[PDB]
DNA sequence: TATAATGGGAGCTGTCACGGATGC
DNA sequence: GCATCCGTGAGTCCAGGG
């Protein structure tokens, strides 16, 4: 829904 | 002839690119000095036509006896300015892109 | 020969509550909830209301208000609704050749004791201008098939009705007609503008929903 | 830059380009000028001979846009630079005591 | 949006004839430029077009016989006359023209109950029909005097009403 | 209206009464191409019921429908015409996926394109109408009789 | 002349400042008056505590503020499109926490517009009034769930923009949830986060049965706060990391960070009162010692179990009760903007304290400058001042919306916001609203209402204390006026005792007819209950509230005219109404007149001192109407304190003059009065009544182009000597100039652009051998049906204390005088809501006269009265009929005033005015007057057997007279009512309204000819012109409005030019509008085709478009 | 009401029918000059400026009056147009 | 062009009928 | 299938705009 919340969580992947 | 029917139909890549005069590659709109079209934008007279009737953008030919020629120096077809209202231009896609008519509109006819 | 009276009894201006109003007594209001208030204005506004009357008029005087300004919108809005499933609709034709035809009832059922004779102004706008579908004959008289009912031949029905002659009346309608895209000129009837058939090509879907739509306003 | 669509006042009525003429495309009024220009041109023009009003209108570009030189026109009609220079010159003398005698061009020139 | 229109206040007139309506000298002459710039080369008044035109452009330049010629031009012309919200077709209808001093068009009694228009301070917007063709439609479909019953009851619309029934009854 | 005293012709509500009564829907195809519950016009399934009793085959049984003023005006064959009414983004993508054809016969799709509407002086039963006085007349009479 | 005063109730208290609404609401934000010190934590005040103190390290916090002096006074704002205001600073110290350095600096912020002394601001040189805004009051509420006739809502609701609307609901499942920012969870998961244990909410919760097990969930109190707020962070916050200390932010934020909850003062008193409990402050829990403490949610919780089992002492609430609706005044508005302004540059402020190595150097003022700007131009509550008349002004300061920021959408609002609410008694008026879409939406302040500390509008009320009526007033709201039984102010008093045995009073508005022993309270006076514009309108008690209505809303509009006059008949508040909205000038101190100009009246007061007042004269007001001051004492005049010194505009004697009190007759004529129009005579324009003056104001720039300069010069290209006769030197039109539609104001010349004269221009040039000039004339010409006289020019040219914005080389205004005298399609209206346009202007021979020659001034329908039942104008004659003739004038206040018998005695002392006159000059009764004493004896309106004198006077008594008819001398029929009538000319002008096209200027996009007559626009011809069209068949009229009338381009060219040549008009081709929906649809990736019949394409583009 | 007008709606089948050919004979009229008007001159239609009586310039009331005469003939298909248009151009030039 | 620096802020409120989409 | 819970687009005409 939030893009910025999507790109925050897959960079907290790594 | 005389228009006797109305069709709309989906657009393919190819019937867009058929409309397209040229592919606007950059953001740029007018010069911020000379306040005329930046190259390969959103108002350039290479792709959309001449802001001037049967003038090319350089000043090369300005007469209606050059008609259809396209100027060498800058580009620009010689016809009437009107058809910056008729041309259309494209943007090629690096990536594929869904038109959201077809997603949001529910149901969704892709879905 | 009073001006308030006979402004009202010529239709020039006013109607019977409002010259009460004027010279009897304001009566009863509403409350805000819409009930009406136990006890009513008895002055006359020759009188002159009090303070407190004034007041509790006010509560009326204002859903009068904001029911005609939301009323104007709402009937503009289901005129275009109107106008749009009908603009098609036009005169294409004389006659579609439709045998098929609605009948107009003259009675309707009371307490369901029996039937009895429906109002004038309720036949006319049933029956003046149409085409009758069938031949009838009452009091004599021969009304053909496919003669247009003039507003004479509407009280010769309603006659022959109270007569015990006749009952309903065999008409064509757009209802029942075939034609494509519109109606014919028999199944429409008369253009009520002239008193006469309609002209072929009259555009009688915007004049229908015009038609219903402009007296949306005074529904209340 | 500001936007075209920026509203003007409360509701959602008006737009700024709402506003704005466009200043492009002739006004019928000033096409209109134009066409009563041009017919008015060719009716002075009938006055004088064929090569006169040739001359003319090849050397003012009335026939294909641009203005000839005096060699071309000249090649063309088979003549002299100095001749056709001298003709255009005479015709231009006709068109002026015309012009003079009936006003008929006046109004045009603003 | 539309060319050859107008609009101003609307005011009673009673010496109208059904089929005419009170439109102001000023507004008829912006309404019908075209025509009154062609009727005055016709004549005297300006050599050509756009003499006339300069002429009429400054008030102070205007002279006695464009009115005149401005007469000419409307004979047995009718314009669309237009109050809104236009809830059926009477809410417009077609009126020979009568030149005016003023600036209110002037409406007659009797199609007021068909445009629901009062004298309270309502405007009305004003058309001119440009064509034969229009022109030809205008006169024999839309005069006021060839309305008079109601599409939507058969019943008559133009009819008695307010002072005409005070009078009469009286 | 009868209730605030307004006279209206009941014709001019059968004709919006006709407009919410136009479709139909498919109890069973038949020998049609058609699927059942597809909604369609009352005249064209009785178009194809004919066409397939003439061609001696099963025809589709369907039921009749009836639809509110809105949908039945969005529901209508011209895509020019239900785009200006609502929900035109809607109507552009249904018309614009089965490649739609609006063949102009009402007043709203000519309208759009300027055109001379098909009702009144622009109705075809009346616009090809031609005058000639007596004179004109007999002359071209003159004319024709000499070839 | 001599003024009677009718009516026997003596008001105890003057009406309040009129504008103190405005004026203490934004005194109280700025606290400008106030040392620093002193201050309270209120207004912009309290907008500096929230942001700051700025941290994270860094801290920069705030000491204190200052506003200077306006760097301009009001009229220079006014001349120069100045915004009138005070610079803002700020002292602000920056600590460094590890260091220990302090740096301190006063930083300027920008400037804060001011308000003037008549409670209105200048923006950019033109007035304007914020509008108050009606909102739902914060607090604590309970209300009927509409799906669940058992169940009920409780809302929590904050302050606007200042944290969510939290409800709680008791579910089918019978859990007890809490919506917040749309997220329905249970809420004992919050309780358990404040620290509540099971064992509390049973002792606290068990009494209403088994609710409170709908609320025991053993998985929550089986988790320790810390658990549970994580758990709530969780399912609050899907995918947030449920960080603990960002959870307890997150929470803390949203229930108990008071700067970001805030229930305000009013919502804090009155969830106090509801819920019976005490606030710390103004939050729903509290921070302490490192873990949350509940303030609000349990007693809410209370609340709602209670009132759903039903025990006594709870009730549901009436939402649009006055005690529950309360007002947003100018001041609190402000500081909302403020504060959001405050909060971005709080936000900047942080970012250069991340970025960097001063407290300047950390404050950018710009986006607080950007916010009060954006609040004082475009907001919807941020109105262009309606000074038409003194009165409008005044009134529009009053006004109420319940519309803007934070508040209802119209075409939404229901029937209950726009209902009169029994609370609105001596708060709201219940008259005066408007009559479009917005009805019920814009309200206005009663004329003895005040808006309290906390928003709610207070009415006043004396005590009464056993049956004597004391001189103790007391303000209440709604909530304590429901407490008593109040008397009406009309109940009858000996002395100060109530001298009736029966007495009108309300109860909950409820009227009831109780002992005097019951009586608590009683009215101060009828004029509580309504407007200032309503308390104007005389016999009121007569007139339907739907006219009146328009009455109200009609002297708004009233122009002030050159011989205005106040009515002859007054309700007796036209001077307050002068005084308090600044129409006159007044004596400050006793004292003696020593100087009297046009220009200036100097006195002497009792301190020996000189003081001077200048006299504004031929001000142009925002709508044009003329704001010019009058003297009205002369040098040696001894004036008291509180004397009027000079009379405004719309100002006669210091009383309000809204029109004119011209004779009218009641009666039909000859169909020009058809229908609400109106009949006038020449003699009102002869004697200049209803004449008014009115200036426009035209301005021109001279910019710098890329071509070259514009100039404003005289030396314009191909002008004779004619079109500049009366420009000056420098190319501008001279004062006192007559200027006509065409005429040139400022002579401009631009530079031409680029082009290539086409080859007919050639020729042509060389056939005059005239060298084309280099510039163009484009000058500013007066426009279409505009004119006057010059009477102002400014000349503001770079270079000379003057800058313009970039490129602009000068600007030039010119002003524009027009006397208006009343014309043909002018709009006159009365106080009682007849209104009407003017149809016809008689000669005086033509006009309708009495027997001794007065012909009447105005001739008014008495069709116009029955449907309408507004009988006070038929009043206000009778009674002006008497005054004519009595040389004197009345005050009849409303509810109070003339009763039929006392114009009844003053029409007999007229009539022997009117009558013995004639009896001794030597005349008898006429025959005429005979004639229509045998009509009137036959219609029952006089007492056969009497003489002609006798029956006269018996209908002079029912206020008519006989009536000569100007063009015959035969008499009307019957007699007819005549009297004076006080009639105003309002500014709806036809001189402003007429309009034509022939052609004009298109539209870019769609070129379509353009709207408004400043741009020479088209009409209209929209869908429902189209319908009627279309429903007439005529096919070509229609085509041509759609084609050759806008958007088709060579059809427009050449239907012109076929005119101009006398043919016939050309056949149409397509609209522009269409090859544009058509290019739009490409846009869109669709494809569409106009076919032919055989399916082949066909272009609508001629080639153009297609490669 | 346009003098006539209940009997030219008497004339045609449509009242559209009746518009149709009004405007089509006055386009006829004013193309020619109003040479092929079936009007005696007594019979023309008159207006009256400051100079004196002339000759109508509407050419929709002159059409008018003429359809009264019954001199003109009207319906579909009676003539191809291109030999109508150059018939009444051979008996009736057009100014040049 | 090199000390080291590693997951964001904003919300926001008095409508309504209706077609399609999710839980029972 | 049968209800509920959602999104979404809609609301007379003109005028001027600050
Ligand atoms: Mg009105
Ligand atoms: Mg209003
Ligand atoms: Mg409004
Ligand atoms: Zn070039
Ligand atoms: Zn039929």
């Amino acid at each position: 829904s939030d893009p910025v919340r999507q790109y925050l969580h897959e960079i907290g992947q790594v | 002839k005389e228009v006797r029917k109305v069709r709309i139909a989906l657009a393919s890549p190819e019937k867009i690119r058929s409309w397209s005069y040229g592919e606007v590659e950059k953001p740029e709109t007018i010069n911020y000095r000379t306040l005329k079209p930046e190259r390969d934008g959103l108002f350039d007279e290479r792709i959309f036509g001449p802001i001037k009737d049967y003038e090319c953008a350089c000043g090369k030919y300005k007469r209606q006896r050059f008609e259809g020629k396209v100027c060498e120096r800058c580009g620009v077809e010689v016809t009437k300015s009107i058809v910056r209202r008729y041309r259309m231009g494209h943007i090629e896609l690096a990536t594929p892109a869904a038109h959201i008519w077809f997603v949001k509109d529910v149901p969704s006819k892709i879905g | 020969f009073n001006p308030l009276y006979v402004m009202a009894q010529s239709g020039a201006r006013g109607n019977p509550q409002q010259i009460r109003q004027l010279c009897g007594l304001r009566g009863l209001m509403q409350k805000p909830s819409g009930e009406t208030f136990e006890v009513p204005v008895r002055s006359s506004f020759r009188e002159g209301l009090t303070v407190l009357e004034y007041f509790i008029s006010s509560h009326g005087a204002r859903k009068g208000g904001a029911d005609t300004a939301l009323r104007t919108a709402d009937s503009g809005y289901l005129t275009r609704k109107l106008v749009d499933v009908t603009h098609e609709i036009v005169v294409r034709e004389a006659d579609c050749g439709t045998t098929n035809y609605i009948s107009v009832p003259l009675f309707q059922p009371d307490v369901t004791r029996s039937l009895r004779l429906r109002k004038r102004a309720d036949i006319e706008a049933g029956l003046y201008g149409r085409v009758l579908a069938r031949e009838v004959e009452v009091l004599g008289v021969r009304l053909e098939e496919g003669r247009y009912l003039s507003m004479d031949d509407v009280h010769l029905l309603i006659k022959a009705a109270e007569a015990g002659e006749i009952q309903e009346v065999p008409v064509r309608s757009p209802l029942t007609c075939q034609t494509r895209y519109g109606v014919c000129q028999k199944c429409y009837g008369y253009d009520l503008s002239m008193a006469r058939p309609v002209s072929i090509g009259e555009a009688v879907g915007i004049v229908a929903a015009q038609s219903i739509g402009e007296p949306g306003t005074q529904l209340t | 830059p500001v936007s075209l669509e920026t509203p003007i006042g409360d509701e959602k009525d008006s737009f700024y380009g709402d506003f704005i003429p466009d200043e492009h495309l002739p006004s019928p009024v000033d096409a209109a000028t134009q066409s009563l220009l041009s017919e008015e041109l060719e009716k002075a023009l009938s006055k004088l001979s064929e090569r006169e009003a040739m001359v003319l209108k090849l050397r003012k570009g009335l026939i294909d846009g641009r203005e000839h030189t005096l060699e071309e026109v000249g090649a063309f009609f088979g003549v002299t630079r100095e001749r056709i220079r001298q003709i255009e010159n005479k015709a231009l003398r006709k068109l002026k005591y015309h012009e003079s005698r009936t006003r008929k061009l006046r109004d045009f020139l603003d | 949006r539309v060319d050859y229109s107008g609009r101003s206040v609307i005011v009673v007139g009673p010496q109208l004839k059904l089929h005419q309506c009170g439109l102001p000298k000023r507004m008829a002459l912006e309404l019908f430029k075209p025509f009154l710039l062609k009727k005055m080369e016709e004549k005297g008044i300006a050599p050509n077009v756009k003499a006339a035109r300069r002429m009429l452009e400054r008030q102070r330049d205007i002279k006695d016989e464009v009115w005149d010629a401005l007469e000419e031009v409307i004979h047995g012309k009718v314009v669309l006359l237009n109050r809104a919200p236009t809830l059926h077709r009477l809410g417009i209808q077609a009126f020979q023209p009568v030149l005016v001093e003023g600036q209110s068009i002037q409406l007659h009694p009797l199609v007021c109950e068909a445009f629901n228009a009062d004298f309270d301070g309502d405007q009305m917007a004003v058309h001119v029909p440009l064509s034969s063709f229009a022109q030809a439609e205008a006169r024999i479909q839309m005069l006021s005097a060839h309305n008079l019953l109601s599409p939507a009851s058969g019943e008559p619309l133009a009819k008695p009403s307010r002072d005409i029934i005070l009078g009469l009854y009286y | 209206y009868r209730a605030q005293g307004v006279k209206l012709h009941d014709k001019h509500i059968e004709i919006v009464v006709r407009q919410m009564m136009k479709y139909v829907e498919v109890t069973d195809p038949g020998d049609s191409r058609l699927l059942e519950g597809q909604v369609l016009e009352k005249w064209d399934v009785e178009a194809l019921n004919e066409r397939l009793i003439a061609e001696g085959k099963t025809p589709v049984a369907w039921k009749p429908l009836l639809m509110g003023v809105t949908k039945s005006a969005l529901s209508t064959k011209s895509w020019l015409s239900a785009a200006s009414f609502q929900n035109t983004t809607h109507v552009l993508t249904e018309a614009a996926i089965a490649g739609k054809k609006d063949e102009l016969i009402g007043l709203k799709e000519n309208v759009i394109l300027g055109r001379l509407i098909p009702a009144g002086t622009g109705s075809d039963f009346v616009r090809f109408t031609q005058v000639v006085d007596q004179k004109t007349l007999k002359a071209i009479e003159e004319a024709r009789k000499e070839a | 002349m001599e003024i009677k005063r009718f009516g026997r109730i003596r008001e105890v208290i003057p009406l309040p400042p009129l504008t103190e609404i405005q004026v203490e609401s934004y005194r109280r934000a700025l606290q400008a008056d106030v040392p620093p010190e002193k201050r309270e934590n209120v207004g912009i005040q309290a907008a500096f505590r929230e942001t700051f103190p700025i941290e994270e390290g860094l801290v920069l916090d705030f000491l204190e503020y200052r506003l200077g002096e306006p760097p301009f006074p009001q009229d220079e704002c006014r001349e120069k499109d100045l915004t009138y205001q005070a610079p803002l600073y700020a002292r602000l110290q920056l600590i460094h926490k590890d260091t220990g350095l302090i740096k301190e600096d006063e930083v300027f912020l920008g400037h804060i517009p001011l308000m003037t002394e008549d409670g209105s601001f200048i923006i950019n040189g033109a007035d304007r009034v914020i509008v108050s805004q009606i909102h739902r009051s914060p607090g604590v509420y309970f209300t009927p769930d509409p799906a669940r006739p058992g169940r009920y809502i409780a809302s929590i609701i904050p302050l606007p923009k200042r944290g969510p609307w939290i409800d709680l609901e008791v579910e089918p499942n019978g859990v007890v949830s809490m919506k917040v920012n749309k997220r329905k969870f249970p809420l004992v998961l919050l309780l358990r986060v404040l620290g509540y244990d099971q064992e509390t909410l049973a002792r606290e919760l068990g009494a209403y049965g088994e609710l409170v097990q709908g609320l025991m969930d053993e998985s929550v109190f089986a988790m320790r706060p810390e658990e549970a707020l994580i758990r709530l962070f969780t399912l609050l916050r899907p995918g947030d990391p449920p960080k603990r200390d960002k959870a307890v932010a997150y929470v803390y934020g949203l229930i108990a960070d008071p700067r970001r909850y805030d229930l305000g003062e009013a919502g804090r008193y009155k969830a106090e009162e509801k819920l019976g409990i005490r606030l710390s402050g103004r939050t729903l829990a509290r921070f302490e010692d490192g873990e949350f403490k509940d303030e609000v949610f349990l007693p809410t919780l209370r609340y709602l179990f209670a009132l759903t089992a039903g025990v006594p002492g709870h009730e549901v609430d009436d939402i649009d009760h006055l005690g529950n609706r309360r007002i947003r005044t100018v001041g609190e508005l402000m500081t909302d903007q403020f504060r959001v302004g405050l909060a971005r540059l709080a936000r900047g402020v942080r970012e250069r304290m991340l970025m960097g190595s001063t407290p300047a150097k950390l404050v950018n003022s710009r986006p607080l400058e950007a916010a009060i700007r954006e609040f004082f131009s475009r907001s919807q509550l941020s109105q262009f001042k309606d000074e038409t008349n003194p009165l409008s002004s005044l009134r529009h300061k009053r006004r109420i919306s319940a519309l803007g920021p934070g508040g209802l959408t119209r075409e939404r609002a229901g029937f209950d916001v726009r209902d009169v609410h029994r609370t609105h008694y001596g708060r709201i008026c219940p008259v005066e609203t408007p009559e479009g879409a917005n009805i019920g939406l814009i309200t206005s302040l009663a004329a003895y209402a005040r808006v309290d500390e906390l928003g709610f509008i207070r009415t006043p009320y004396r005590r009464v204390v056993g049956g004597v009526v004391t001189d103790e007033v007391v303000y209440m709201t709604a909530t304590e006026e429901d407490r008593y039984t109040i008397a009406q102010a009309n109940t009858p008093l000996e002395g100060n005792r109530i001298a009736a045995e029966r007495v009108v009073a309300r109860r909950k508005g409820e009227p009831v007819i109780v002992s005097p022993e019951e009586v608590e309270f009683m009215d101060v006076s009828p004029k509580q209950v309504f407007s200032v514009n309503t308390n104007l309108i005389p016999f009121l008690e007569h007139d339907d509230a739907n006219r009146a209505l328009m009455g109200s809303n009609m002297q708004t509009q009233a122009v002030p005219l050159i011989r205005a006059q106040a009515p002859v008949v007054m309700t007796g508040l036209e001077e307050r109404v002068v005084r308090d909205s600044l129409a006159a000038l007044y004596a400050e101190e006793d004292g003696e007149v020593a100087k009297v100009d046009g220009n200036r009246i100097v006195v002497r007061y009792e301190d020996g001192r000189l003081v001077e007042y200048p006299l504004r004269r031929f001000y142009r007001s925002n709508q044009g109407t003329a704001l010019d001051q009058r003297p009205r004492v002369v040098v040696g005049q001894r004036v008291r304190k509180g004397d009027l010194l000079a009379d405004g505009p719309a100002s006669e004697n210091g009383f309000l003059a809204l029109g004119q009190n011209v004779l009218v007759a009641i009666m039909p004529f000859d169909g020009y009065n058809f229908e609400d129009a109106i009949v006038i005579s020449e003699e009102l324009l002869k004697r200049d009544f209803y004449t008014s003056i009115h200036i426009e104001r035209y301005e021109i720039e001279a910019r710098d182009t890329k071509l070259g300069p514009e100039r404003i010069t005289r030396d314009i290209p191909h002008l004779s000597e004619a079109a500049l006769r009366d420009l000056d030197e420098e190319g501008v039109v001279r004062i006192g100039a007559e200027v006509k539609p065409g005429d040139i104001l400022v002579g401009r010349t631009s530079f031409k652009g680029e082009s290539e004269p086409t080859p007919e221009e050639r020729l042509l040039r060389s056939i005059f051998g005239e060298k084309a000039r280099d510039v163009k004339d484009t000058s500013l010409r007066v426009p279409p049906g505009e004119g006057g006289i010059v009477v102002r020019t400014v000349r503001l040219r770079r270079g000379d204390g003057v800058e313009l914005k970039p490129g602009v080389r000068e600007v030039v205004r010119v002003y524009v005088a027009q006397k208006r005298k009343l014309q043909v399609g002018d709009k006159l209206a009365n106080r009682h809501g007849n209104k009407g346009v003017v149809a016809k202007i008689l000669p005086v021979e033509d006009m309708p006269h009495l027997p001794d020659g007065t012909p009447v001034d105005v001739i008014l329908n008495p069709l116009g009265v029955p449907s309408r039942m507004n009988l006070g104008q038929i009043l206000e004659t009778h009674l002006g009929l008497a005054g004519y003739f009595l040389g004197q004038r009345y005050i009849s206040p409303i509810f109070d005033g003339a009763k039929e018998p006392e114009i009844k005695e003053l029409l007999a002392q007229a009539f022997e005015v009117y009558f013995g006159k004639r009896k001794g000059e030597g005349f008898g009764v006429d025959k005429r007057e005979v004639e229509v004493l045998r009509r009137a004896e036959k219609l029952g309106l006089v007492t056969p057997g009497k003489t002609p004198e006798e029956q006269l006077k018996e209908l002079f008594l029912q206020g008519k007279v006989v009536l000569y008819d100007g063009r015959t001398g035969e008499p009307i029929e019957g007699p007819i009512v005549v009297g004076q009538m006080f009639i105003m000319k309002l500014y709806h002008m036809v001189e402003d309204k007429m309009h034509a096209r022939s052609t004009g200027p298109y539209s870019l996009i769609t070129q379509q000819p353009l709207g408004g007559k400043a741009q020479f626009g088209g009409q209209r011809f929209g869908e429902m012109e189209v319908w009627a069209l279309e429903a007439y068949g005529a096919a070509h009229t229609l085509q041509e409005m759609l084609t050759l009338k806008s958007d088709d381009i060579e059809g427009r060219n050449a239907a012109y030019e076929a005119i101009i040549k006398g043919e016939d008009v050309p056949e149409p081709s397509v609209p522009e509008s269409f090859r544009v929906l058509v290019k739009e649809l490409q846009a869109l990736a669709l494809d569409v085709q106009t076919l032919d019949e055989k399916d082949n394409p066909v272009d609508i583009f001629e080639g153009l478009a297609s490669k | 009401a346009e003098p006539g007008i209940d009997k030219l709606f008497g004339m045609v089948d449509s009242k559209y029918r009746l518009t149709v050919v009004v405007a089509k004979r006055a386009q006829q009229l004013l193309r020619h000059g109003f040479k092929n008007t079936v009007l005696e001159p007594e019979e023309r239609p008159k207006m009256q400026t400051l100079e004196g009586l002339f000759d109508d310039p509407n050419a929709v009331t002159w059409a008018m009056k003429e359809l009264l005469t019954g001199r003109l003939v009207f319906g579909e298909n009676l003539v191809p147009e291109d030999r109508l248009q150059k018939e009444m151009e051979r008996l009736y030039p057009v100014e040049r």
